[PDB]
RNA sequence: UGGAAAUGCGAAACACUUGCCAGGUGACCCAUCCAUCCUCCCACGGUGAGCUUUCUUUUCACCAUAAUCCACAUCUCCGGCCUUGCUGGGGCUUGGGCCUCUCGACUUCUCGCGUUACUCGGAGCGGGGGCUCAAGAUUGAAAAAUGCAGCUCACCCUACGUACUGUCCUUUGUUGUGAGUUCGGCGCAUUAAAGCAAAAACCUGGGGUG
RNA sequence: UCCCAACUGCAGACCGUACUCAUCACCGCAUCAGGUCCCCAAGCAUCGAAUGCUCUGGUAACAUAGAGAAAGGUACACUCAGGGAAGUCGGCAAAAUAGAUGCGUAAGUUCGCAAGAAGCAUUGGCUCUGAGGGCAAAGUGGGGGUCCACAGGAGGGCCAGUG
RNA sequence: GUUUGUGUGUUUUACCGGCUUAUCUGAAAAGGGGCAACAGAGAACCUGGGAUGAUAUUCCAAAAAGAAAUUGCAUGUGGG
């Protein structure tokens, strides 16, 4: 995963042509925006809610993003009962 | 035991080229991994070796393929493999002698006429 | 801390392996290990490796000059001999 | 001890080295002694100074 | 660069690889290689041949 | 005897599909077993009962 | 040992299939002198060796 | 102000007046008491301090301390007063240790 | 293609050839202690579990992977606009520069020694590379992992949910690496090759033939 | 010149793979106390992969067994009075030897040893003490707290407030 | 019109640069054959998995397993 560091630079990524996926992580502080691209998951690390939102807003419709999320249930099963 | 401690490759031995080094895991366990090959390489030149380079990089044989030239680039001729002083020397030595050689010819050149 | 009355290194063999030998040996221990002059760099630091294999610490020069001590009289003499003779040979 | 002293000036170099060797042929026989020693010697230099 | 090598059989202590220029058009440094005949009697040579084209059979010991 | 490749060519053509990946081995059972993930474009169970596999 | 060539892989395979009760359906036929699965290999007796 | 504090929710058994027909009083007295002593026979200590509310006990101290002592203090204690019943303790907050009925 | 220099770089492009590269590029014993990494134990705290009836601070548990950057601030300059510049760890290597140690001295050491005017040492600089770190960042926590617990249709299901918590830090004692054949051994001297970097080379691109 | 970089897209053979690896899977003909190379290795005592118990793990071992307390045996079982090798080919056997510490140590010797030569002496527990290190700030005074300092906080949030 | 700047023509040619048909030149010995290492030398993955009955640094895919690494080869664009 390669980490991305300035907002603009990131925007270019989000439109990388490939840049499959992004994803939003929230933790205390912060929220990581993780982009799924080739060779890596290029990732820009967003603390700030204010800016965060706006940049989050900026998401071109086309944006694939999930936010980091909780117990999905892994979904294995054993095939009796 | 109390650890352990298992083997992550089949050849179990210690071996020269072989090393492993220990880690605490995310599963929080102690664990071997292999710890690669030594700094054998980028010595000086000179006389059974035996010193090392400057700037340009010191590693070992599998690494170099990788190793970048621009990290492998501080330089003067014959001494991309060298750091100053030996090179200074070898310059110097030619230069002068080759003056005296010329001088020698020149000495003899007057004696003839 | 104690350094024996008369045998140096020989302390290793204790009593084993007899006095006359101890004599014979003692002699060479002194010659071979000693630090001995450098030629050009002129200090004594020419140390044996292997079997009389002598590099100068500190001018990093290696001189082949054999056995237990480097350059025999004979050799030297010879060295003169040649000095002379060759010299004469030119002279 | 020596070194720090040296940088402190507490030791002068000649003396520093001397103790170094002296240390090396130890006659300092405990720390306590040595440090003491050093004050005293410094007295001799001061005496020397006063004298001078 | 580009030369001709200069190390083989060991006689006394020059330090290695040295530019000895040889045959009778050798000068006569120690180790230098001159024909024995054209080396002067009483001189002390080492490794003389015998076969000639053997580079020192005789005295090939230490 | 099959090398992986060949198998890959064959099935895709034969079954109108593409496979994300194959692990194979031969057990001394004597047979090569191919573990094939069919792609998302296909469902191995479904596909099973295209064969009419149970 | 750990590894053991394909040929080798073959020898067990071929054998194993023989190391079990003769096909019974056969046994039933007319005039079946048939004692048993004679030649069956085993291991705590009969290592195959080598 | 500087201290370490834990609040002991003793809610369920106190409520049933388990300390011999009480509301937490008797337990308060007992609790301040067993802590180790010397000085020879009849000398007492003065560095830890205790408040009981309507439905809490709070334990505050200037000095830092083992959480370890409480776990004994209660375990050895319930077993000591015959108050063992159906309660079990868990760490509710990193500052509140809770007692519970279950089933 | 930068800086007196040690020594520089997105790319300064330049491949055959070299009686080419004492080029750790493979390559090498043990050996030494020592140093420290690693790991490891102790123990402090602190959490969480579990223990624990006449007595106690008991027990256990308390984590983080490869993989990658190294841009935070000092300082520039605390943010007008921050623009010189991007200056900035430790602690082993060497080098480099200035000064030039001499009445000798320094000098570094556990070790056997050494050094210095063949330039010590001292300062300042350059770099070598175990290591460790550095805003530690990425990784990374996120169902991380771990432990709980509260509830839950239901809790004897279920799906095993659902929801919640907590999930930590100084600190003691073992070992890779420190590169040599690094302490000794030594009538002893510690495979090889494929395998790699570099050089020299320098023919191309900065050209109108004729 | 276009490939002296970049990124990106698109695809990855082959061959191994269980498990055993030994007081039952190996090998002793044999479900054998014999043998058979390699990695890992806690806590405590302590000289310490010792001895020893132990954690962690694993055993809960199995190895026909019970039932039994006689003869004979065997046992890596003891003990013996007085006595002290008479015994015995023979001190075999067995027994006497100890750690450490301190003290101490004859001949001879190839000088190196011989040497734990010899031989003494000491060794608990308790309860104080001593000696033996690292880590800061040379170092200081005066004046100000009738506040002297700022970006930090609390409380004043029933007033017709303001954001 | 100049001179200059810019853009274009499958212009033309000269000249480079390239690339392939193509033609000539053009290497020597313990090495004129090839094997020989299930530990030397020794070229790309890590951890995690409400994960198997019995296998996995191989099973877990796109999103929550993930994150990697490398090769090969394409492609466009970028550097050009």
């Amino acid at each position: 995963p390669r980490e991305i560091k300035n907002l603009k630079e990131f925007l270019a990524i989000c439109s990388r042509k490939d840049a499959r996926c992004v994803k939003v992580k929230h933790n205390p502080k912060v929220t990581k925006f993780k982009v799924r691209c080739s060779r890596h998951l290029y990732t820009l690390v967003m603390a700030d809610k204010k800016k965060a939102d706006k940049i989050e807003r900026s998401i071109h419709p086309s944006v694939k993003k999930i936010t980091v999320t909780s117990r999905s249930h892994a979904n294995k099963n054993t095939p009796s009962k | 035991s109390c650890p352990r401690v298992q083997y992550r490759r089949r050849m179990h031995y210690a071996t020269r080229g072989n090393r492993m080094r220990l880690v605490r895991t995310p599963g929080n366990r102690l664990v071997m991994q292999k710890r690669g090959k030594r700094s054998q390489g980028p010595h000086t030149p000179w006389v059974l070796g035996h010193k090392r380079l400057a700037g340009t990089k010191a590693l070992r044989h599998t690494k170099a393929r990788l190793a970048p030239r621009h990290q492998k680039t501080t330089s003067r001729p014959y001494g991309g493999v060298l750091s100053h002083e030996q090179v200074r020397d070898r310059i110097v030595r030619a230069f002068l002698i080759e003056e005296q050689r010329i001088v020698k010819r020149a000495l003899k050149a007057h004696a003839k006429v | 801390a104690k350094r024996t009355v008369k045998m140096g290194v020989m302390g290793r063999y204790g009593a084993r392996y007899g006095s006359n030998p101890r004599k014979r040996a003692k002699k060479l221990e002194v010659s071979q290990h000693a630090k001995h002059f450098c030629s050009f760099c002129g200090k004594f630091a020419f140390r044996r490796k292997a079997v009389g294999i002598w590099r100068c610490d500190g001018c990093s020069k290696t001189v082949a000059g054999g056995a237990y001590t480097l350059s025999t009289p004979n050799n030297t003499t010879v060295r003169s001999t040649v000095r002379r003779l060759r010299e004469l040979k030119q002279s | 001890l020596l070194r720090k002293y040296r940088e402190e000036k507490k030791i002068d170099r000649h003396i520093y080295r001397e103790l170094y060797m002296k240390a090396k042929g130890n006659v300092f026989r405990n720390k306590r002694n040595l440090m003491e020693h050093i004050h005293k010697v410094k007295n001799e230099k001061k005496k020397a100074r006063q004298l001078a | 660069y580009r030369r001709v090598k200069e190390l083989m059989v060991a006689p006394e202590g020059m330090f290695t690889g040295q530019s000895m220029l040889c045959g009778v058009k050798a000068p006569l440094a120690i180790g230098n290689v001159l024909p024995l005949g054209q080396i002067t009697e009483g001189c002390i040579v080492c490794n003389v041949e015998a076969k000639v084209g053997d580079r020192g059979t005789l005295a090939r010991a230490s | 005897r099959a090398n992986k490749t060949e198998i890959k060519k064959a099935i895709r053509k034969l079954y109108q599909v593409k496979t994300v990946k194959v692990n194979t081995l031969i057990r001394p059972d004597g047979l090569k077993k191919a573990y094939i993930r069919l792609s998302a474009s296909y469902d191995a169970l479904d596909t099973a009962n295209k064969m009419g596999l149970v | 040992g750990r590894f053991k060539p394909l040929a080798i892989k073959k020898k067990y395979a071929k054998k194993l299939k023989q190391n079990r009760p003769v096909p019974y359906w056969i046994r039933l036929r007319t005039g079946n002198r048939i004692k048993w699965n004679e030649k069956r290999r085993h291991w705590r007796r009969t290592k195959l060796h080598y | 102000k500087g201290k370490k504090v834990f609040k002991i929710d003793c809610s369920i058994p106190a409520s049933d007046g388990i300390f011999s027909d009480d509301i937490l009083s008797n337990f308060q007295q007992y609790f301040q008491d067993n802590v180790k002593l010397n000085g020879r026979k009849g000398k007492l200590t003065s560095k830890v301090r205790v408040n009981m509310r309507e439905n809490t006990l709070s334990i505050t101290t200037t000095m830092a301390y083992r959480k370890k002592y409480f776990k004994y203090l209660t375990k050895k204690f319930l077993k000591k007063k015959d108050l063992r019943d159906w309660i079990r303790i868990l760490a509710k907050g990193k500052d509140t240790y809770q007692l519970k009925y279950f089933n």
